[PDB]
RNA sequence: GACAAUGGUAGGAGAGCGUUCUAAGGGCGUUGAAGCAUGAUCGUAAGGACAUGUGGAGCGCUUAGAAGUGAGAAUGCCGGUG
RNA sequence: UAACUUGGGAGUCAGAACAUGGGUGAUAAGGUCCGUGUUCGAAAGGGAAACAGCCCAGACCACCAGCUAAGGUCCCAAAAU
RNA sequence: ACCGAUAGUGAACAGUACCGUGAGGGAAAGGUGAAAAGCACCCCGGAAGGGGAGUGAAAUAGAACCUGAAACCGUGUGCUUACAAGUAGUCAGAGCCCGUUAAUGGGUGAUGGCGUGCCUUUUGUAGAAUGAACCGGCGAGUUACGAUUUGAUGCAAGGUU
């Protein structure tokens, strides 16, 4: 166990990005922005710590599909009674909450630890160009496709 | 100021002044030991070596030639009366770094 | 300093006798014969029977002031239990037992 | 003439029980239980001295991927290029290079780029 | 009807942890003697 | 020789063979019998021929 | 100094650890034996020493011999405790 | 690099899946009965989401060293958006 | 080269307590100290119990009297815990406390990876197949006489009672 680093509190650096969404595949930008949460871009990339950073998504009602799946690609959903059982498509929760399509989107591609649960919270979503967080000081980033 | 070694079946990062912990050599407590092969030199001067510097020693002095501390080893089968259980100590050297080359 | 004084087997049983026990632990002793005379347990007169006799010890053993002590320890050990047996039904018989315990408090002045 | 088992079983039994210090309420006090279970740790033991060795592997070549990715090439082909060129360093040491002195990095990164 | 398992030491004392007495109310005798209970008569130790 | 330093001629003596203590010495649970069938009960087997 | 081998149930073979007792030799003990408790010690394993507290009179080592010689389970027996 | 003879000491006589050649059955059965191979039994490790019998492969013990097999390289999750 | 109080007689203090209409069956229970010098006297308390004092080498040797394990019950505390899905650990790992048979030390453990108990029976059991509430003690290839094969030793066309 020679010598290799680990990273700490006291020792890790978060910053701020900010992804617009117009014109991007759901699932091709949810991929990227799940690597960057998690602090997978990092040199100093530790397992067991939340390195990574924040990340902002500002336009999400411009969020497109390919083929037929916003007509198709129902989501479901089950409420612990008898029969509960209740569906919405994926072109309606794009007209309505489309904050929810998205981040449902991207916690989903982020593991079901402790961990993960606390990196999903430094997602901040919002439909139409824009967001408080100007005190924070964000910068932009475009996706490497 | 920052050398990349390479000894027993595996490599090490030194720098002068420090203490290593390397599988066993064959010499004796306050001999002065030294390396052979170095795979690379940073520091201000930077020179890669493909696979060796070429020159560039590393020289070290020798304390405590000494043993680990024990492990047990024990393993079964769930339902089959079999088992085995020993003890191992793993030796080793200790050096400290006190002079580089190039 | 330091005084006490225990009541070795004392017929009730443990888990009873540590209830009242609790309310009088940490606090100073004017209090706590205060509180021992007005809760309606079983045990409450039994406890206030040994925090009179560690009082009388720090006066006369150790001539210490009664008006500033308070009960640093309090609490209750098991005795030796008496085994009876009571019948029940169709012949068969069930086992009963007669707890004891040893109540201990011991009380100070704070210093040393 | 009559051995009687005396003082033996106790010493067998007690060097379990301390062996077993840490452990969640009855499988620290109780012998059945405890050995029980310091048989399960010594099998765990074995299997994860063999699994460190795969784990600090990958995560070395998450960092060197992480690192790479600065100078516009993958993993793949950083030591493939690297191969070519001659270089016979680690992936732990690589690790460290990229974090301690990244200038350093940055002029191995250009003899594995033109080795291709 | 039966339990199918023990109670360990850990889930029988999170049980009890309402099982507690209260102090009484304890206001005093005012003329003379040590403290009664709260809205009653202090006849022994007791004037009020 | 002398009464506290005698020594055996080499090869003279074994030790017994105890059969039925634990698993590590090669009999321990089922004592040499195999598991079960009228060879293994006790005064079981039958007679030669 | 090289070369090779070393998963394993019924089961076969080999080497060993400990316990009680006996003979011989040589030793320890009220300046504290055996037992009990704690500890960050040694040995490839079974296991062996040291120190400190309690305890208040017997006990190791070497070689050999002899056995009521090693328990986690038998809806096991007996006692204590839940 | 085995084989054979003589002698001492055993345990085994409930077998299973897969592929393939066939009977029976309904070109039904995780069926049943024979032949030929592998594995399990008595075999951990990697893959097949999980999964005795399937693919790769046979654990003397340390190591924070490297090359590969079957299967794989968008995120969960290592490697080519 | 027999036992040492679950042993050895059923019985170290009994064919008694006890069970049965009766023939009959049948236990459990040893240890103060060298000496009783076995706690005068004072205090709390109705007493029982206790604190002092005193005897004694020792009273955490006070008659429930040698030593006093474990289960189990409690009181204090150093580190931790009220968004979390669990065969309870193991490998990695900050932060906080301490300082050893003094050595690449000890205690706790935010967070991450991996992970379906033990025995027996079975083709095959995490198994919703069996058994075990926990701790302690006891509890199962022996001996005699013959046979046959190995090894050792002595003598040898002889060997042996
Ligand atoms: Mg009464
Ligand atoms: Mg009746
Ligand atoms: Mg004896
Ligand atoms: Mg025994
Ligand atoms: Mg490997
Ligand atoms: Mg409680
Ligand atoms: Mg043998
Ligand atoms: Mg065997
Ligand atoms: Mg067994
Ligand atoms: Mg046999
Ligand atoms: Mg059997
Ligand atoms: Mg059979
Ligand atoms: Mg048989
Ligand atoms: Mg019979
Ligand atoms: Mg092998
Ligand atoms: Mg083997
Ligand atoms: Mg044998
Ligand atoms: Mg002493
Ligand atoms: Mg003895
Ligand atoms: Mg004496
Ligand atoms: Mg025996
Ligand atoms: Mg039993
Ligand atoms: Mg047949
Ligand atoms: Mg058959
Ligand atoms: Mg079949
Ligand atoms: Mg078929
Ligand atoms: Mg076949
Ligand atoms: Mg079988
Ligand atoms: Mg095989
Ligand atoms: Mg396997
Ligand atoms: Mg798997
Ligand atoms: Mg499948
Ligand atoms: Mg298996
Ligand atoms: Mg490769
Ligand atoms: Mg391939
Ligand atoms: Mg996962
Ligand atoms: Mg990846
Ligand atoms: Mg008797
Ligand atoms: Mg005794
Ligand atoms: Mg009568
Ligand atoms: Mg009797
Ligand atoms: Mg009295
Ligand atoms: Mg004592
Ligand atoms: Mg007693
Ligand atoms: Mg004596
Ligand atoms: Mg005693
Ligand atoms: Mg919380
Ligand atoms: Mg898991
Ligand atoms: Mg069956
Ligand atoms: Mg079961
Ligand atoms: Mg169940
Ligand atoms: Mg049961
Ligand atoms: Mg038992
Ligand atoms: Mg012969
Ligand atoms: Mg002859």
């Amino acid at each position: 166990m020679r010598q290799t680093f680990m990273a700490n509190e006291s020792n890790i650096e978060r910053k701020w990005y900010v992804i617009d969404a117009e014109g991007q595949t759901l699932g091709r930008l949810s991929s990227e922005v799940a690597s960057i949460l998690r602090g997978k871009n990092k040199v100093t990339y530790t397992p067991h710590v939340d390195t990574g950073d924040y990340v902002i998504v500002i336009n999400a009602s411009k969020i497109e599909f390919t083929g037929n799946k916003e007509t198709d690609k129902v989501y479901y959903r089950h409420s612990n009674h008898p029969g509960g059982i209740k569906s919405i498509t994926a072109g309606e929760l794009r007209r309505t909450n489309p904050e929810r399509l998205i981040e449902n989107s991207i916690k989903g591609m982020l593991p079901s630890t402790r961990l993960g649960e606390k990196q999903g919270k430094k997602l901040f979503v919002y439909g139409g160009a824009e967001h408080p967080h100007a005190a924070q000081q964000p910068e932009n980033y475009e996706l490497r496709g | 100021m920052f050398a990349i070694i390479e000894t027993g079946g595996k490599q090490i990062k030194v720098e002068e002044g420090q203490e290593i912990f390397v599988e066993k050599l064959d010499v004796n407590e306050g001999d002065t030991f030294t390396f052979d092969k170095v795979l690379f030199v940073g520091g201000d001067s930077v020179k890669v070596g493909a696979p060796t510097v070429e020159g560039a020693t590393v020289t070290a002095t020798v304390n405590k030639q000494g043993r680990g501390k024990k492990i047990t080893v024990f393993t079964y089968k769930r339902r089959k009366n079999s088992k085995r259980k020993k003890g191992h100590r793993q030796p080793y050297t200790k050096l400290t770094i006190d002079k580089i080359n190039a | 300093m330091e005084a006490k004084a225990v009541a070795r087997t004392i017929r009730i049983a443990p888990r009873k006798v540590r209830l009242v026990l609790d309310l009088i632990r940490g606090k100073n002793a004017a209090e706590a014969i205060a509180i021992l005379k007005l809760t309606n347990k079983a045990s409450s007169p039994v406890i206030e029977k040994v925090l009179m006799s560690a009082l009388a010890n720090a006066e006369h053993n150790y001539d210490m002031n009664t008006d500033e002590l308070v009960v640093k320890e309090a609490y209750a050990n098991e005795g030796p239990t008496l085994k009876r047996f009571r019948p029940r039904a169709q012949g068969r018989a069930s086992a009963i037992n007669k707890r004891t315990s040893h109540i201990t408090i011991v009380v100070s002045d704070g210093k040393e | 003439p009559r051995v009687k088992g005396g003082t033996v079983t106790r010493a067998r039994r007690k060097k379990t029980i301390k062996l077993a210090k840490g452990y969640f309420g009855s499988k620290h006090t109780l012998y059945k239980v405890a050995k029980q279970q310091v048989m399960k740790s010594g099998q765990y033991a074995f299997r994860d001295r063999r699994q460190r060795k795969r784990d600090f592997r990958k995560l070395w070549i998450t960092r060197i991927n992480a690192a790479a990715r600065q100078h516009e090439m993958s993993y793949s082909r950083l030591m493939n290029g690297l191969k070519k060129a001659g270089i016979d360093i680690n992936r732990k040491m690589l690790s460290e290079i990229a974090i301690s002195d990244e200038k350093a990095f940055a002029q191995l990164v250009t003899k594995a780029k033109d080795a291709l | 009807a039966v339990p199918k398992r023990r109670t360990s030491k850990t889930r029988k004392n999170k049980r009890r942890t309402h099982f507690k007495i209260s102090v009484p109310g304890m206001t005093e005798c005012p003329n003379c003697g040590e403290y009664k209970l709260s809205h009653r008569v202090c006849k022994n130790c007791g004037s009020y | 020789m002398k009464l506290h330093e005698l020594k055996p001629a080499e090869g003279s003596r074994k030790e017994r063979n105890r059969v039925g203590r634990g698993v590590a010495t090669g009999n321990g649970k089922t004592s040499g019998r195999g598991h079960k069938g009228q060879k293994a009960r006790s005064g079981g087997g039958v007679r030669p021929g």
